[PDB]
């Protein structure tokens, strides 16, 4: 097999031979693909180096107990319409409930703050 | 015992298909017998050996045996006998103990007193033969030929000797195997780079070899591929990886900065969908804070929603700094931009050169399946050269003999009957000689066979066979300039060192120069298509030039002007018509077999007994284990003389 560090297949062989300039015509047909990929690499760094631009200033300007009371009961029921099965999101909207206790609620009640009819909504979306 | 098979190219412990011939007895017969025949030949051999300025009569060698050998007595005879005849001991030049056959048996012509011929003769004259070599020139030694004014003293053909392991061959002298180069201007080259380009260079060869072997490229338009083809197809496909490498890496930046484009999206439309958020949570957050729960919820909700897609794009953000030092590292590692600079494939085209010199042939010539064919056979040892001229030796090996100089065959003329070769006086061509023989051994040239129209008849014609040998196989050409001077200018520690020619085209011209030599002297070697070419170029250019490479590389004014110089022009020289043969392209090594094979007349007349041959050839190009050297020369001789003896004297 090939001394280390020489590239001869049987195919590239009969590719830069099956006339008397593939020689010469595959070198270059590559050299043009180079400049083609340079010229692609220089367009795609102008377009993201714009994009930069636009993230300028980044998102700078942009930033628990146990008992239930019934302001945070509604709190949980309007998440509910909003958030489906998210107790997390539903946790955090609700300010001071594990995620444990939303789960709980999410049974206790279930009946009476019609959770049922309360999910079917919340499918569409 | 056994490093005396191995001193004379035999195997210790096998008899060889020579051997099987004239002693089938023992080689069919029991393996126990073998051991003594092998016994008594790597003796006889060593016993020769040990002692070769004097002959190793039958006698001697009985006497020097011990043990069980000594008994059988045909046998160490039949053996001594077969080693003479085949020129494996009592061969070169010997003190004589039982004086030549008062009276010859059987006369030869020898055309050519070259190594060849001069070895011939003398076996043929020990085994009382009547031998007249005739040579056209003034002087033996054909393409040995040694230079010689005052103390200056300077080969113009063979000079080395690439071996003593197993070579049938005066002071020798070790080369430096050590040279460096210099660039057109003048500049050595760094260590550094020499090595770089001598590994390529020996990995590109490697490269053809398995070209050639593995993906068997040999053909290409019908036409068959020389070295030179393979070696170009080797180094566009190495130009070519080179740029399949630059490729795949620039075009995974893109793919890499093509994901950094997709992100930077996400992360602009994560901004603006946080911007409308933040408004939307300022604007519920007025609603000030005794407030129904629909409306806690809306400010909730959001707040939620905010920190949600606020942490989301701190996530796409650190994504977004991987990818951008991931992008800032394959920036700055490029791949090799070029597989040899300009200054690289100049070196290399130097390397190639050197090619160019041993094998005596532009690559673009040497078969790529078999330029090689001899290798196998390279002798062990260090290689050396002849610092009082090679000279020596054919001169040596003519003294006895009957060589008639100034004699150049025109026409050979072989019957059943037997032979007439017609020659004449090369200060009068009108003055005409007709020597009548049993037979003739030819030692032409190849380059002399091959005259396109001929330099010599042979009547009748040679057979097919023989003549499209002689037409398929190269016959190369290196040529010398002795350069003689008042004083040892150079390094005198170094033996050797080159000069990197400007262009491709010229990679051969005056491409390496040696000091070998008592006296100071420096030669420069013309090699390749250079060779061939600066025969036509005046003396004084020659010398130009190799002054002005001297001057550039030593100090314009270190290089005085020379006393004396010499320029062969081997293929000009009409008793050679070249240097020596190389295999070409659609050639193989059973050309040189062919071009040994004597030829037999047909029957004088109609319905007579089958002849006995006539026509016998030796030389450099009829050996095809040692061509193109004065060893293979020697021994085809020394055959030849075995072949012809077993004919007229009988077997
Ligand atoms: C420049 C050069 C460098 C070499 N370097 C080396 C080396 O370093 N080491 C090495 O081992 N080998 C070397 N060789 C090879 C070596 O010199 C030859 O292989 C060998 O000397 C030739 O042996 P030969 O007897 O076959 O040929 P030749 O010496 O050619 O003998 C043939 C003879 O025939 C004569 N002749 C030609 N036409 C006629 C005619 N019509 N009638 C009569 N006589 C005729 C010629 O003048 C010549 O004497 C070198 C060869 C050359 C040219
Ligand atoms: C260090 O310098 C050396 C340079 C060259 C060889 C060498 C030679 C050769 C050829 C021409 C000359 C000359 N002049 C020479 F001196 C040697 N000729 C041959 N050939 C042998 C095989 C044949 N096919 C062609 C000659 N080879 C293989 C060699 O290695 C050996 C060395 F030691």
């Amino acid at each position: 097999k090939p001394p280390k560090g020489m590239f001869l297949s049987q195919e590239d062989v009969e590719a830069v031979s099956a006339n008397a300039t593939a020689a010469t015509t595959v070198l270059r047909q590559l050299d043009m693909e180079l400049v083609s990929v340079k010229r692609q690499i220089q367009n795609i760094k102008q377009t993201n180096s714009a994009l930069k631009e636009k993230l300028d200033g980044g998102i700078e300007p942009y930033r628990c107990n146990a008992r239930w009371t019934t302001e945070e009961q509604l709190l949980a029921v309007q998440a509910i319409r909003k958030y489906g099965r998210d107790f997390q999101a539903i946790s955090d909207v609700i300010g001071n409930k594990s995620v444990v206790q939303v789960k709980n609620f999410f049974v206790n009640y279930r009946r009476r703050f019609n959770i049922d009819e309360v999910l079917q909504e919340w499918e569409a979306e | 015992v056994e490093g005396a098979a191995f001193q004379s190219r035999l195997p210790h412990d096998r008899m060889t298909s020579q051997e099987a011939a004239c002693f089938p007895d023992i080689i069919s017969g029991p393996q126990q017998t073998q051991k003594v025949f092998l016994f008594i030949r790597n003796r006889t051999l060593q016993l020769w050996l040990d002692n070769p300025k004097i002959q190793l009569t039958f006698e001697a060698t009985l006497q020097q045996l011990e043990a069980p050998y000594n008994s059988d007595t045909v046998l160490v005879h039949r053996v001594h006998s077969y080693l003479e005849r085949h020129g494996l001991i009592n061969f070169g030049i010997y003190k004589r103990i039982k004086p030549l056959p008062t009276k010859k048996t059987g006369k030869v012509i020898i055309i050519g007193s070259g190594v060849s011929g001069l070895a011939a003769a003398r076996q043929l004259q020990s085994f009382g033969m009547d031998v007249t070599l005739l040579e056209a020139r003034d002087r033996v030694g054909g393409r040995v030929a040694t230079f010689r004014k005052g103390n200056y003293v300077a080969d113009l053909g063979a000079m080395v000797v690439t071996g003593l392991g197993g070579n049938p061959m005066m002071e020798l002298a070790k080369i430096k195997q050590k040279c460096p180069l210099y660039e057109a201007n003048g500049q050595a080259v760094p260590k550094e780079k020499d090595e770089m380009v001598e590994q390529e260079f020996n990995r590109l060869l490697e490269a053809t070899s398995y070209l050639s072997h593995q993906l068997d490229f040999n053909v290409l338009n019908n036409k068959p591929v020389s070295l030179g083809q393979a070696l170009e197809v080797v180094i566009q496909l190495q130009e070519k990886h080179v740029k399949d490498e630059q490729i795949e890496h620039w075009k995974k930046i893109v793919k890499t900065q093509e994901e950094l484009k997709e992100l930077l999206n996400k992360m602009v439309n994560l901004k603006e969908k946080i911007k409308e958020l933040h408004q939307q949570y300022k604007e519920a957050s007025e609603v000030k804070p005794p407030r129904d729960i629909t409306a806690e919820f809306l400010v909730k909700s959001k707040h939620r929603d905010l920190t949600a897609l606020c942490k989301e794009y701190d996530e796409l953000a650190e994504t977004q700094g991987k990818l951008e030092e991931k992008l800032q590292e394959l920036e700055a590692n490029p791949p090799s931009d070029v597989y040899l600079s300009s200054r690289d494939r100049q070196i290399l085209d130097w390397h190639f050169a050197n090619l160019e010199f041993a094998n005596a042939t532009p690559l673009s010539t040497l078969s790529l399946k078999h330029w090689d064919q001899d290798d196998d056979f390279e002798f062990t040892g260090s290689h050396l050269t002849v610092r009082n001229g090679y000279s020596c030796v054919p001169v040596a090996l003519a003294e006895g003999l009957d060589i008639k100089l100034n004699t150049a065959v025109r026409q050979v003329r072989y019957t059943a009957s037997g032979c007439e070769v017609i020659a004449v006086n090369t200060r009068s061509t009108s003055q005409t000689f007709i020597y009548k023989c049993d037979a003739v051994l030819c030692t032409l040239p190849l380059g002399v066979l091959k005259q396109q129209p001929p330099a010599v008849q042979f009547v009748p014609p040679l057979p097919e066979w023989k003549t499209s040998a002689v037409q398929r196989m190269g016959f190369g050409n290196l040529n010398k300039v002795v350069l003689c001077f008042d004083r040892v200018f150079w390094d005198p520690s170094v033996n050797l060192f080159g000069h990197v020619g400007s262009t491709t085209a010229s990679r051969g011209e005056l491409f390496l120069f040696w000091n070998l030599y008592k006296a100071p002297i420096l030669l420069a070697l013309v090699a390749g298509e250079a060779a061939g070419i600066m025969e036509n170029i005046s003396d004084d250019v020659i010398v130009g030039r190799c002054l002005a490479i001297l001057k550039g590389i030593f100090g314009s004014s270190a290089v005085p002007q020379p006393k004396e110089t010499v320029v062969s022009r081997w293929r000009a020289d009409p008793w050679a018509r070249g240097s020596y043969s190389y295999v070409a392209a659609g050639s193989s090594g059973n050309d040189y077999d062919l071009m040994a094979q004597p030829i037999t007349p047909g029957p004088s007349i109609p319905g007579a007994p089958q002849p006995i041959p006539r026509l016998f050839f030796a030389g450099e190009h009829t050996i095809r284990n040692y061509p193109a050297t004065v060893h293979g020369a020697l021994l085809s001789g020394l055959r030849e003389a075995g072949r012809i003896a077993d004919q007229f004297l009988g077997a």
